[PDB]
């Protein structure tokens, strides 16, 4: 299994698409927004480059009532591959504001579509933060800190916002 | 009904209604509810002839209709006492042959998973029998193949972890690898599942062995993890092994005379402890050194203080700190012309509730200093902060 | 009739049983086959869905679609594990019905049950009345643990019981030596 979670690099386009998504679907409070984080991987520094909207739905109830379309991921995959075959699915992002209960559960849905470990990207879309509004959370399995059964949980990674020539301009 | 009739009276009447349930569920292929009762009675100790015969008769029909976990478990219950390890190995090979015959090919829906996990459990039990067969090298190679397969199966879904870790723990116990046994047993206990906790007496003996290995393990120098773990609840009340619990408490505290008396009385309980008595005394000395460093604090020390707090002469303190540094407890440096042992970073310890308040107050003071420095910096250079 | 439907198949350990040869799982798959074919014949515009109610929390296998290939591939890749949390499965099925590509197709649900309904009865009635309020039509095809499921199945239908809307039809066919889709062809469908 690839250990590629040392560094995370985000182009501003993914993040601005996140903000556009949130302001588009008219998400009120407590309504999280989720999409995919198309980019390139298999190197030490995971790099996020492009994103798109997803029809994620969830009632503010039992955490297992979350709904997400399966065909949409592959349907976007085909068109994006037609546009550019160098961008592969490397996980998903949610529109903040902080980690929720279903994050571990829903991440397993993207296991098959992704090739490496799926990447979580928290986006402070409403901008309560002061530092960078982005942080990565790779789901890995490690022993419990309380001396109990090993848990497959998220690990924070140092995320730096960096742009390429196309987006810096 | 034929073999059902033969096995109906080859048991106790209390188990007879279970036979009726097995017959009823066999009529309309309700074999999962049949396997529920099969597990229900297999765990019970009443199944000594039933483990021998009922498995090989009943499950010969339903082995290709039920989840392979229960199927292998039913045979495992049979092989919990038998000394037929040659024919037991033949049984395990037959299980492998059947699983690599059905799940070999022709996979056409019907759910299923090709049941590789059952094969892994079968190989783990082959390694267990090899250990019982005194096949130490062969068993070690087999469990190496098992951990290789553990690397596969994309984060295997428990179960196989239980059997694999138990097998490695048994191998380390038979090889007297105290540290490896301790770590593997702790990992197994962490990975233990609530479906079954096997025999209470067997788990008590496992806790006894864990305590022995922790006391006789080299790279273990803090027994707090074992003491405040649920594994110690098995002998948290029993008096037969209360002596070693008292000895462990003295080890953690650092008592000398009580340790001497207890080790003298219990040196004859097992020759294994009698062989490594000097290692236990060195463990006492290292316990005392670490606890004295952590209590008296002070980045420096003296030969006389260590000699008084460890009962060793002022000439053997040097070798004591040699062992302490080599094992990784400290990172200090000795000085013999003036006995001024220097101490640096010390092995961490589990933090109690009282220590939180002191650390919190120190945090508050540090944060206040940082805030004052930031305020001064901002006020002084506001003309260029743009 | 333009009718968006979702099929709540059950893959619980009890659904692994084989009262219907070969297994309740295979029988449920064949019933899904028949229901999809019948809905296609009635109108190809109708979209069918596949949601599995077992394997820990229910996992959506495919959204509202009319093509058998993807769902059938999903049917071959759903292991028979876990229990049937039918409350969460029904809530998820209701959530899916909000996102029909054709916003005119009326909501339909056909659920397969092969395990006891060990759910909160009051919560179950609340779910049933919520489904009725959204005009959601639900059909339950019972084969297996009929002695228990039929205690709550009639309560579900009497809580939904749409008089003028798409009326909910209950089927509790006792395991019989006839083809299952033949049993479901007439009474619950027409």
């Amino acid at each position: 299994m690839s250990l590629q979670h040392e560094k995370v690099t985000i182009a501003p386009l993914v993040l601005l698409s996140a903000l556009d998504h949130y302001e588009r679907t008219q998400t009120k409070e407590n309504k999280r927004c989720v999409g995919v984080i198309l980019g390139d991987a298999n190197s030490s520094t995971i790099r996020v480059t492009n994103s798109f909207a997803l029809p994620f739905e969830e009632d503010e109830k039992n955490s297992d009532v979350w709904f997400l379309d399966h065909n949409y991921i592959e349907n976007m995959n085909e068109m994006c591959k037609k546009i550019n075959a160098k961008e592969k699915l490397i996980g998903w992002y949610h529109s903040g504001p902080k980690l929720r209960a279903s994050d571990l559960k829903i991440n397993e849905l993207f296991k098959k579509y992704t090739q490496n470990n799926p990447l979580l990207l928290i986006v402070d879309v409403k901008q309560q933060g002061v530092g960078l509004p982005t942080d990565a959370y790779v789901a890995i399995e490690q022993v419990k800190d309380d001396g109990t059964s090993t848990e497959k949980t998220f690990l924070h990674l140092p995320c730096t916002i960096e742009a390429e020539e196309a987006e810096e301009i | 009904d034929t073999i059902l009739s033969t096995l109906r009276m080859e048991a106790d009447p209390s188990l007879h209604p279970l036979f009726e349930q097995f017959e009823k569920f066999y009529e309309e292929k309700l074999w999962f509810q049949l396997s529920e009762s099969l597990t229900k009675f297999f765990d019970d100790a009443k199944s000594t002839p039933l483990r021998l015969r009922l498995y090989d008769n009943f499950v010969s029909k339903f082995y290709d209709k039920i989840n392979q976990l229960s199927v292998v478990k039913y045979l495992l219950a049979s092989l919990k006492d038998s000394k037929d390890f040659d024919e037991s190995l033949k049984y395990l090979d037959d299980l492998k042959a059947q699983f690599q015959e059905l799940d070999s090919k022709k996979q056409r829906n019907n759910g299923s998973k090709d049941h590789g996990d059952g094969i892994l459990l079968i190989d783990s039990e082959i390694a267990r029998t090899y250990l019982l067969k005194n096949d130490l090298v062969k068993a070690r190679d087999l469990l190496d193949d098992l951990e290789k397969t553990l690397d596969k199966k994309d984060s295997i879904p428990l179960r196989i972890t239980n059997s694999f870790y138990s097998t490695n723990s048994q191998y380390f116990k038979f090889k007297n690898d105290f540290n490896s046994f301790y770590y593997t047993s702790l990992l197994y206990l962490s990975t233990l599942e609530p479906s079954t906790s096997i025999t209470l007496a067997e788990r008590q003996q496992l806790a006894y062995d864990l305590s022995i290995s922790a006391l006789l393990g080299d790279k273990i120098y803090n027994f707090g993890e074992l003491l405040h773990h649920p594994i110690m609840e098995t002998i948290v009340n029993d008096s037969n092994y209360d002596w070693l619990f008292q000895l462990l408490n003295a080890l953690t505290v650092g008592d000398f005379d009580k340790f001497d008396s207890l080790i003298k009385v219990q040196i004859s309980k097992i020759p294994i402890l009698a062989q490594h008595e000097s290692f236990l005394r060195q463990k006492i000395c290292l316990m005392t050194l670490i606890e004295t460093v952590f209590v008296k604090n002070i980045r420096m020390l003296s030969f006389e203080d260590i000699s008084k707090a460890t009962h060793l002469p002022k000439d053997n303190v040097e070798h004591l700190v040699m062992r302490a540094i080599s094992l990784g407890l400290l990172k200090g440096s000795i000085d013999q012309v003036n006995e001024l042992v220097t101490i640096s970073w010390v092995q961490p310890r589990i933090i109690s509730g009282d220590q939180i308040t002191k650390m919190k107050d120190r945090l508050v003071e540090w944060n206040d200093q940082v805030e004052k420095l930031g305020k001064k910096m901002e006020a002084r250079g506001q003309s260029i902060w743009v | 009739v333009l009718e968006a439907t979702v099929l709540v198949i059950d893959n619980s350990e009890y659904s692994r049983n084989g009262d219907f040869p070969r297994t309740r799982f295979e029988a449920q798959i064949d019933s899904v086959e028949f229901i999809f074919q019948a809905k296609r014949n009635s109108n190809p515009e109708n979209t069918v869905g596949l949601i599995s109610g077992a394997g820990a929390n229910p996992r959506v296998l495919s959204t509202f679609t009319a093509e058998f290939g993807k769902i059938l591939a999903g049917l071959h890749d759903t292991q028979i594990e876990g229990k049937l949390h039918m409350a969460t499965a029904l809530q998820i099925a209701q959530l899916t019905l909000k996102h029909r590509q054709n916003k005119v197709q009326h909501q339909r649900i056909v659920a397969f049950v092969c395990s006891p309904i060990s759910d909160s009865r009051d919560e179950l009635i609340r779910l049933a009345k919520t489904l009725k309020k959204n005009n959601v039509a639900v059909d339950i095809i019972n084969f297996g643990e009929i002695e228990q499921n039929t205690e709550l199945l009639d309560e579900f239908i009497a809580a939904v019981n749409n008089p003028q809307e798409e009326t909910s039809h209950l089927l509790t066919v006792t395991p019989g030596p006839r083809l299952l889709y033949e049993n479901i062809a007439s009474s619950p469908i027409i």
